């Protein structure tokens, strides 16, 4: 029962981050991503409350990021695009759940 | 950490130590709280709490009054109630109730949210006769809530041989347990034995939410809240197994008005309505709404069910 | 029209 | 948005107590986390009190008003880690700047 | 020590550091005091009013540039006491207006301070949200005594006219004190006169559409002191004003009253300058009518309390 | 200016207390009386400010005593000393006192 | 119907 | 009946202060009086602060809510002192504090 996310590009470009869990399903929880610039704190970027079907985004990524959930393989994706210079970080996918804290994490 | 609401006059306040109360199946937790008034300016000399189940028609209704302390109304203080009073001082007076079983949890209908409501109304008056003034009352909403039997209900299972072909067409439905957790992946481990001379086109895997209600009469309705249709043919004189998977989620029913949710406090959108548990072994006449699930699996010709209770786990 | 259900911890 | 901040930035079996405070009324809806270098964080405590399963008992959540606190009854040799306090009533969520300890 | 009254909803409070505001003859002291997350309209109003008909009405808002009347001494202390939600207000009370005085049953003139919240004056108030105070503009005797208010009349019939001669100690008297009426007639006439009548009458000017005056006695003593002809008479009398001997006299002018009280008779209150300008409202004054009965002299005197210390 | 008063009797007996000031007048007075047992405190028994015609009495003596003011000679009318007293017409403590 | 003009001293 | 009460009972140019307790709100309606036994009282203070004419400056009236009090900043002051109450009829003197 464990999580991993997988998947350099020129600014103005894009990547896909593939977020994969095991031993448990997506619908049990909302899916999040969180930034972490080297040596600095994290910040909530986007999240899909899979049971609700709604999704929300943060100011520092608003409208330019996008996120979706592949229930068929227990996985969700980040539609990051048009990355600007400050979007360099170690990315994480996250799964939660009542949000008794953000409970499961990747690598 | 206790909720507070103060009336428009500002002198009157009510306290509840929590706004969701558990049912042990055998007995349902009674409310406790404190009603605050200004005795120095309170010439009315009386106060009321009313605890009411309200189907948006009231049901069980009860009147209690912490002030002025009636010695005939003394129930011993709950540890939380005394912890409150000892913090408030001589101007504060406790109350506590006794919610009878036979009264549903707070569950609501999919669009104030219609369905039952627990509505703690604290108000001031010299006697019950006078109408309650708007500037003189408070209105806390709360829920009775219900949780999983901790002992895992032993494996439910169903079967049916359905003859057309002297050889039988037969199926089994086996699922991990009857009590499920909302959002848990349902493992539909079905099997079918088709010795017959006829084929099957699609096997229909779905979930439906029954909804028992007793208001005008006993009334019933149902709504699908999970679905997977497979084109999986089982040929004549052939046998098949496949562990299908499903889960129920409200999003794909947002347009299906009437589907049940657990109680909206004000205007929330919390998870679908949990299936409740009856009291005793008899079909006792519990009020309000009973909802429950059955997994429906059907072979379309050229039907198996199993009861289950997808309801929240007992909170830690 | 403007009450508030806002917490205290004893 | 609600800013939440903590002190001190860094410090070096001794008991550990630490605190952070939120800019607006958020109730007890605070989380806490810890993370060793280069790893994803692990959840410690939810609703500012409730110790999540498996977490060592020394981790314990506390509250006062809109100021929330965590206490490690001791600094075990395995307790060099990042920590965030985080509110979760409102979106965007807001992690603080966190503590390194050594 | 500031009086405070709080609204029925418990949100609003209004402070007035006193309500017996003084006058200096030249100018009236301006009112000052301290008056939205309930009243989402995000504004409040103070209305200062005198009412008999509201004689005069003025409106100001402490919350949320043209009303930046500089902060008064005690009012800043009040703001510092209350903090972020406390905002000053003050009123330039116009002169040429009455003091608080009432009529015996409160009838008469009254000063009403109404603090309330709304989006604009055009919107109606709600009793659930306002505070109403009553106040007393009051005035105290001049430090400068007037003349010895003598008056005479050689009432002519008896070739030698009957002489009536009268004096008091002061025009400016304190309330509840006697008046040492000191009189010296000269009855060199050929007839007797039997009774000399000593009285004080309250005269009360009222105007709302016309100048109305009404009067009645508030101190009396009957002296049968018959003065024989060819004789002059000399003795000091003594009247004193008090309201008990006249409780039955409907409409007699009494001092300011807040809701219901037995505050003593109405004090006379002064005009401004020599202009004799026709002030709206109530003005009253007293004269010592001494009248020898046929077989009269009045000595004007202002009556009002001394300056409170 | 001075205040003086006047006016031994067996239980069930009676008395006619009287008090006179000088230099000032009755109507400037809320006429109180106050009494004191030897070595003890002080107790208001009755008062009259004729200006309003109200007679006030203490609960300890209610209805027994009667208080009246002799306006015409600047004067007004249980083992203890008895003091006749005056206060203003505003009340700012008992400021003129008898013997 | 039941306000009060109590005092307060700064 | 405001059962206003007074403390201390007694004590021995030095500064002293005396305090009384009101049973209910009585606004500023207090007085203080110095009595030499055998002599009629003489008024010291009105409205709990204000020095009366001719009183020595030593006599300063004090208040804190329903706490009234007196400060003789310097002690003839070995005398009996009464507080008072008069907002409501009847009045109620207190037990009085002597000095030595």
């Amino acid at each position: 029962v464990q999580l991993v996310e997988s998947g350099l590009v020129q600014p103005g470009g894009s990547l896909r981050l593939s977020c994969a869990a095991s031993g448990f399903n997506v619908y049990s929880s909302s899916i999040h991503w969180v930034r972490q610039a080297p040596g600095k704190g994290l910040e909530w970027v986007a999240s899909i409350s899979s049971y609700y079907g709604y999704t929300y985004y943060a100011d520092s990524v608003k409208g330019r990021f996008t996120i979706s959930a592949d229930t068929s393989k227990n996985t969700a994706y980040l539609q990051m695009n048009s990355l600007r210079a400050e979007d360099t970080a170690v990315y994480y996918c996250a799964r939660s759940r009542w949000y008794s804290g953000l409970d499961y994490w990747g690598q | 950490r206790v909720f507070k609401k103060a009336s428009p006059n500002g002198k009157l306040t009510v306290y509840l130590g929590k706004r969701d109360f558990v049912d042990h199946i055998d007995l349902v937790d009674p409310v406790d709280g404190v009603v605050l008034v200004d005795p120095e300016y309170l010439k009315e000399r009386r106060v009321y709490v009313t605890l009411t189940c309200a189907f948006r028609k009231d049901l069980f209704v009860a009147n209690v009054q912490s002030f002025p302390p009636a010695p005939e109304d003394k129930k011993p203080l709950t540890r939380l109630q005394e912890r409150l009073i000892k913090k408030l001082g001589e101007h504060a007076y406790p109350f506590t109730f006794e919610i009878p079983p036979n009264l549903p949890c707070s569950v609501t209908l999919q669009p104030k949210a219609c369905g039952v409501d627990y509505e703690v109304k604290a108000f001031c008056a010299e006697n019950l006769e006078e109408k309650i003034h708007k500037r003189n009352s408070v209105r806390l909403v709360i829920r009775k809530v219900q949780y999983a039997p901790e002992r895992p209900g032993p494996q439910p299972t169903a079967e049916t041989t359905r003859q057309f072909s002297d050889k039988p067409l037969h199926l089994e439905a086996s699922l991990d347990k009857e009590i499920y957790y909302h959002g848990e992946p349902i493992s539909v481990n079905v099997h079918v034995t088709n010795n017959t001379n006829k084929t099957v086109k699609k096997i229909k895997i779905s979930v439906r939410q029954y909804a028992d209600i007793c208001l005008f009469n006993t009334a019933q309705y149902k709504c699908p809240v999970a679905m997977e249709e497979a084109d999986d043919t089982v040929a004549p004189s052939s046998t098949f197994c496949k562990v299908y998977t499903l889960t129920p989620f409200l999003a794909n029913n947002r347009e299906k008005r009437g589907l049940a949710l657990d109680g909206k406090l004000k205007h929330e959108d919390t998870n679908l309505a949990s299936s409740t548990l009856l009291r005793e072994g008899a079909n006792r006449e519990i009020l309000g709404i009973i909802v429950s699930y059955k997994v429906k699996v059907k072979l379309v010709v050229s039907a198996v069910e199993l009861p289950f209770t997808l309801m929240h786990p007992k909170p830690k | 029209s403007e009450e508030l259900t806002r917490s205290t911890h004893c | 948005d609600i800013q939440m901040t903590q002190s001190p930035s860094s410090l070096s079996g001794d008991r550990v107590t630490i605190t952070c405070r939120a800019s607006q009324s958020v109730s007890s809806a605070v989380a806490w986390y810890q993370q060793k270098p280069g790893k994803a964080p692990k959840l410690l405590i939810y609703s500012a009190s409730s110790l999540y399963s498996g977490v060592p008992s020394r981790f314990s959540g506390s509250r006062s008003g809109t100021d929330f606190t965590l206490t490690i009854s001791s600094l075990q040799p395995e307790d060099f880690a990042t920590y965030y306090c985080q509110q979760y009533k409102y979106v965007p969520v807001t992690f603080g700047q966190g503590t390194k300890v050594e």
